[PDB]
């Protein structure tokens, strides 16, 4: 599903309109490619361009998303994962 | 080119002062014919004795505008258009005309408590309404979601629908579409009309389905994300129980196509509206104006 | 009525009627019957 | 042969030609009653078959004509409205530019700056309060014979070469060189090219926004000039697919194209306006024979 | 308190003087020209 | 609404949108007096 989001949305919105990220799509086809550490770092920054389409004006926003209480909950969600991998 | 047409009856003088009322008024003809007959002239020889509407507009694209120049004794002389050059008609329409407006001829609103305004003996003259383009194609708008929705039952307030899609405004001019609850004077009932815009939305997000679950390998890399994008916003719960659990055939796929674009090209005629006036300069207090013909 | 007429047949010249707002007496309709024409008109020539 | 002798026969049979187009013969008894000025225009007595242009007067109030009062050639553009005193408005397609997004902001703002007030300004809140654009306002020709009275009086041609009268200085259309663009392998390709005037909406996060193109090409044919814009505008096209469904404003399209006229290629030119000292490049079509094809909208 | 303003506009019949050749035209010879609508065909006489 | 009321106006307010930019680019008018007796009038204010 991570392949399917990342394949379908980002490459796809940033080379059928705004067609200057094409260097961070290819920052996320090496993200699809298997180096997640270093994928996954500058998450910030490929997060900033979904703070500008939320909301305009773009500013900085907390990393977790726009809900309160669901960004909370992805949290204790994340926590509940890493006690329990299984 | 000029037309002849010698009527068949005789007629009043009062029809004679109704003719030299309407010395300047658009006539559609069957044939491009230099004598024609008052039992060809005009469009009731074609509407009320043959399907209406669809083939009705089909029908006048395809007819042959002509415009009356002078009525003489008993003989009418109507002068065919020639493209690129001016000539003068005549308002009988209720919309107010204003200068650089395109024109194109819609068929008649045809209610009959219409004063009729030659009736000879079985035979009347119907003409085309001269609308703008804008108010013509939400005519035919405002026509297809009356004739979709008649034939759906138990809304409780269908007679307070009908009256709000028949009453229209344009530059403060009310008309009333007399499509009202179905009197059958003219519905016109469009039902081969609402019948192929609902094949038509039926018959669509299967075939892009067909088409979009193959072949996307290649990079077209546009059609594909749009396609899941704009199916499963609509369509949010795609296929669950799927009819037939995925047993097509490329016949059948075949004949899918083939049936959705024929709808497409036979509806043809409420497709488009073409300009059949560019009105240049309009008269004082809107009785006539002059106009450049095209198409 | 006839009004082809009066536009066609000849007319005798008549001296000046001395009679002002011309184009009022027609606007304020002091007469029955009248017609007139604002720009020209190819209305007298059917001869029917 | 000859050559000069049939060369001067040919030139002969054309005035006549443009003599028989003009004057007519008078086949009245014609008797010797009237005095020498009716005579003469008794023997004359011209008709208007030989200009076969088709000019419009119109009426507009001065305050938004502002470079086209003294720049002779313009696309108008006809904006109806509410208010029932004037029913219909003209508009210049530099003041139409204006709030047109193709153009950059150094152009938009110099233009602006001409079209500066409180007339200009109410038109301008008028045309984005409307839903679309394309539908309230709309292409008129071409403008000749500016007067400039109190209420200025323009004529606008239809049809035809472009000039008031005596058939001199026949003026052209100017067109802004940041809004024009020529989509074709080959620009320029043979001759003669047909040129087009595009709508294009956009929409940045909140309202559309309007684009006013032209492009010069060699088609004919409306299916090709469309089957190259929608290729042309692929992407934007892409994001309108996206907002046309979450809108709720009454349009169905992304642009429109309209064809203005003829051309000729070797009657393209460069150049600059200046109104108020504000130097605005333009290219500067020459000769045109104005045809006013129907709208076609893609989506 | 106030002072109410209120304008009134009237009818006048109102003499000129002009002493004599004080103002010249220098004018044309009327041109003509014509135009031809399909229906009716004008023909306008300027002067300068 | 109480000084429209305690003035005379009714249909207050023309509009927030339209009638705005309208009004602004047009004069809003009014019906006219049903019974005139005496040609024009406007009386204008200056507090005092």
């Amino acid at each position: 599903d991570i392949t399917k989001l990342q394949n379908v949305v980002n490459e796809y919105l940033k080379s059928k309109g705004l067609n200057k990220g094409n260097f961070e799509n290819m920052f996320t086809n090496k993200e699809k490619f298997e180096s997640q550490f270093s994928d996954i770092h500058r998450a910030l920054l490929r997060l900033g361009n979904s703070i500008r389409w939320g909301s305009n004006v773009p500013i900085d926003t907390p990393y977790v998303n726009l809900t309160a209480e669901d960004s909370s909950e992805i949290e204790n969600n994340l926590q509940d994962a890493e006690k329990n991998m299984l | 080119e000029t037309v002849y047409c010698t009527f068949d009856h005789k007629l009043s003088l009062s029809d004679i002062s109704t003719l030299c009322k309407l010395m300047n008024i658009v006539i559609p003809i069957p044939a491009h014919h230099h004598l024609i007959g008052s039992g060809n002239l005009g469009l009731y020889p074609i509407v009320s004795s043959n399907k209406d509407y669809v083939h009705i507009r089909n029908v006048l694209r395809t007819m042959v505008v002509t415009i009356l120049q002078k009525v003489e004794g008993n003989q009418l002389v109507l002068r065919k258009p020639m493209t690129g050059q001016q000539y003068a008609i005549k308002n009988t329409g209720p919309f107010p005309w204003e200068k650089g407006d395109t024109l194109t001829l819609i068929p008649p609103l045809s209610t009959h408590s219409e004063e009729k305004l030659l009736k000879l003996g079985d035979w009347e003259l119907t003409v085309p309404l001269v609308v703008p383009t804008a108010i013509a194609a939400e005519i035919n708008i405002r026509l297809l979601c009356i004739g979709l929705i008649a034939v759906h039952r138990e809304y409780n307030e269908m007679q307070t629908i009908i009256d709000e899609l028949c009453s229209i405004q344009y530059r403060d001019v009310l008309i009333k579409l007399p499509d009202i609850v179905n009197d059958k004077q003219s519905m016109y009932s469009m039902k081969t009309a609402c019948i192929s815009l609902s094949m038509i939305t039926a018959m669509a997000p299967d075939i892009v389905r067909t088409y979009i679950d193959r072949l996307t390998l290649e990079d077209h890399s546009m059609l594909l994300i749009k396609c899941q994008e704009l199916l499963s916003k609509r369509t949010t719960l795609s296929t669950q129980r799927c009819g037939q659990l995925h047993a097509t055939d490329i016949k059948d796929e075949l004949k899918k196509i083939k049936s959705v674009l024929t709808m497409i090209d036979q509806i043809n005629s409420l497709t488009n509206e073409k300009t059949y006036f560019v009105v240049c300069d309009v008269s004082a207090d809107n009785r006539m104006a002059t106009c450049i013909y095209k198409n | 009525e006839n009004w082809q007429a009066t536009e066609i047949l000849p007319k005798i010249e008549a001296p000046l009627n001395i009679f002002n707002d011309i184009k009022t007496y027609t606007a304020e309709q002091l007469f029955d019957n009248l017609r007139i024409y604002f720009g020209d008109d190819p209305s007298r020539y059917n001869i029917s | 042969m000859n050559s000069k002798s049939s060369a001067r026969a040919a030139i002969v049979d054309t005035v006549e030609a443009v003599k028989k187009r003009k004057y007519i013969s008078i086949e009245a008894g014609t008797l010797n009653n009237v005095v020498e000025k009716e005579r003469k225009f008794l023997k004359q007595f011209l008709s208007g078959r030989e200009n076969l242009r088709i000019a419009a007067r119109v009426f507009t109030p001065c305050e938004l004509l502002a470079p086209e009062l003294e720049n002779l050639g313009m696309l108008m553009y006809r904006f109806e409205t509410d208010v029932d005193n004037p029913k219909i408005l003209f508009v210049g397609l530099f003041f139409l530019c204006s709030n047109a997004f193709n153009v950059s902001a150094c152009v938009r703002t110099a233009l602006t700056t001409m079209y500066t007030n409180s007339m200009v300004d109410n038109v301008l809140s008028m045309i984005n309060t409307c839903k679309y654009l394309e539908d309230k306002v709309s292409l008129f020709g071409v403008t000749s014979l500016v007067s400039c009275g109190s209420s200025c009086l323009l004529s606008c041609v239809m049809q035809g070469n472009v000039y008031d009268a005596n058939k001199e200085n026949i003026h052209g259309l100017t067109v802004l060189k940041e809004i024009f663009l020529e989509p074709d392998w080959e620009p320029r390709q043979h001759s003669t090219q047909y040129v087009y005037v595009v709508h294009v909406y956009k929409e940045v996060l909140s309202k559309l926004q309007y684009g006013i193109y032209v492009v010069l090409t060699s088609f004919q044919n409306e299916d090709l000039v469309v089957d190259i814009l929608r290729q042309y505008f692929e992407k934007e096209r892409f994001l309108f697919l996206n907002y046309l469904i979450n809108s709720n404003t009454t349009l169905s399209y992304f642009g429109s194209v309209q064809r203005i006229g003829r051309c000729a290629t070797e009657d393209i030119k460069s150049g600059f306006l200046q109104y108020r000292g504000i130097t605005l490049p333009v290219i500067k079509l020459e000769n045109i024979f104005v045809d006013l094809s129907e709208k076609k909208v893609f989506v | 308190a106030a002072t109410l303003v209120r304008t009134d506009n009237f009818d006048v019949e109102c003499l000129l003087y002009s002493s004599r050749a004080a103002t010249s035209i220098i004018l044309d010879d009327p041109t003509v020209t014509a135009e031809a609508k399909d229906i009716v065909t004008t023909y306008n006489f300027t002067q300068h | 609404t109480w000084i429209r009321h305690h003035v005379g106006i009714e249909k207050p307010n023309p509009s927030e949108g339209e009638a705005l930019n309208i009004i602004t680019f047009g004069g809003i008018n009014k019906n006219p007096p049903s019974i005139l007796l005496h040609g024009q009038q406007a009386i204008c204010e200056v507090i005092l």
